């Protein structure tokens, strides 16, 4: 069960990331608040999901979902670039992050 | 401009003013307003303070009774609207 | 400059991380203050960098520097095991960061 | 260890000015909790808290001629056992 709320922890990680992009320097009220509470939610669900699951595998999935989701929702909502070079270089960047967190 | 809008003095006193404004639509609300007040035409610099953006009112105390002042309400950025200002005499 | 802000934000991401574990239950004054200052600085610089950069890129690189600096600090200031796997994972990390910076 | 040296630097029949040694650098905590009450019946003790960067505290409202016990607590037990002194106003 702690796997699924770890999934949702990474989902709210994507949530405050997109909410921060909508706030423009943390100046627009409501996206700024979604950023804070969505970050608190992600931290709290993570603390409970890690109480049972391995710390290395929990964080690797938590940041993996948060990073990839921010990349996908970025190119979707804010119409961010979809270059063949950009998709390759972030694939390399995400595997490195997922790898290092899964080894500690 | 966009925000703020309808800046007015709700209540007043020889030494204090109670002002308000319209924050706009929910998508127009902002994190903070910075508020400026000072003697109009005087050789004194203006005083300033910030108020959380989930508020539409603000009080200004310690004013000289009988002097005309000017009060301005700024948004976080000027990208939304230019600051609105009013003149009130205590 | 927005990229420069990202690197510094990732630097303060790891300093509050290891200062948090060196604090106890948020009970030691000096470490708890370093975490709080490190957290606020990391969130402020990240929020400023998101204004001019895509959120999918800003989130991934900001996490990447934090994870990279975490392992760099672990191997040096903690007598952490260095593996061929962790080396190539850091190489994928630095490659993705530089590559994304190179397609600006 | 933390904290230590709980003195009564000043005292009037209705108040006590206490102090303590916080240690240095790596032992400074985020807050201390001070409790004061009559050495005997107590009924309940009176308590308050002070931030960790401070090392003094004032206890007010005491009844003159009553022996009070004053204890100083750290955030957790992993610091060095509580401190406690007795004092008649
Ligand atoms: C819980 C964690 C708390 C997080 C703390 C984050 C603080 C949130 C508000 C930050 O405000 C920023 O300050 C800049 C100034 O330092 C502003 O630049 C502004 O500078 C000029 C002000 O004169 C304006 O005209 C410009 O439009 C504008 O770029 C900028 O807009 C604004 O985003
Ligand atoms: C206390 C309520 C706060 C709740 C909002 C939470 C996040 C905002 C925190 C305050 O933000 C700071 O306030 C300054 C206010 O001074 C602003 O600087 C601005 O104000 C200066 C005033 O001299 C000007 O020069 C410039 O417009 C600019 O630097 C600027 O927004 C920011 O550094
Ligand atoms: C798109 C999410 C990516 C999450 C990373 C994949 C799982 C990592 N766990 C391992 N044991 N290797
Ligand atoms: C909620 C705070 C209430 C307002 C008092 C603080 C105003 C400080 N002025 C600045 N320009 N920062
Ligand atoms: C928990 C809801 C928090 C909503 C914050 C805004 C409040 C009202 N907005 C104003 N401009 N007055
Ligand atoms: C209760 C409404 C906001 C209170 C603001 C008080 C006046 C400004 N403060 C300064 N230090 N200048
Ligand atoms: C209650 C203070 C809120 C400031 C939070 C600072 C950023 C923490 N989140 C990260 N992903 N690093
Ligand atoms: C180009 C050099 C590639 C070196 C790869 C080392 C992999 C070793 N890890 C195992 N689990 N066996």
């Amino acid at each position: 069960m702690a796997w699924l709320i770890l999934i949702i922890a990474g989902i709210f990680e994507v949530v405050w990331a997109i909410a921060l992009k909508y706030s423009n320097g943390f100046t627009r009220l409501i996206p700024s608040m979604i950023t804070l509470i969505g970050m608190l939610i992600s931290f709290y669900l993570l603390s409970q999901a890690t109480k049972t699951l391995p710390i290395g595998t929990a964080y690797a999935i938590w940041t993996g979902i948060g990073a990839l989701g921010a990349v996908i929702c970025g190119i979707i909502f804010f119409k961010e670039p979809l270059t063949a070079l950009r998709i390759v270089f972030m694939i390399l960047l995400l595997t490195g992050i997922i790898g290092l967190k899964a080894t500690s | 401009s966009s925000v703020p809008t309808k800046l007015e003095v709700v209540a007043a006193t020889p030494t204090s003013l109670l002002i308000s404004w319209d924050a706009g639509h929910w998508w127009e609300w902002v994190t903070y307003y910075r508020i400026t007040y000072g003697e109009t035409g005087g050789n004194s610099p203006v005083q300033e303070f910030t108020v959380p953006g989930y508020s539409s009112t603000a009080t200004i105390s310690g004013l000289k009774p009988g002097v005309d002042y000017t009060i301005t309400v700024y948004a976080p950025t000027s990208d939304y609207g230019s600051p609105i200002s009013i003149n009130y005499r205590t």
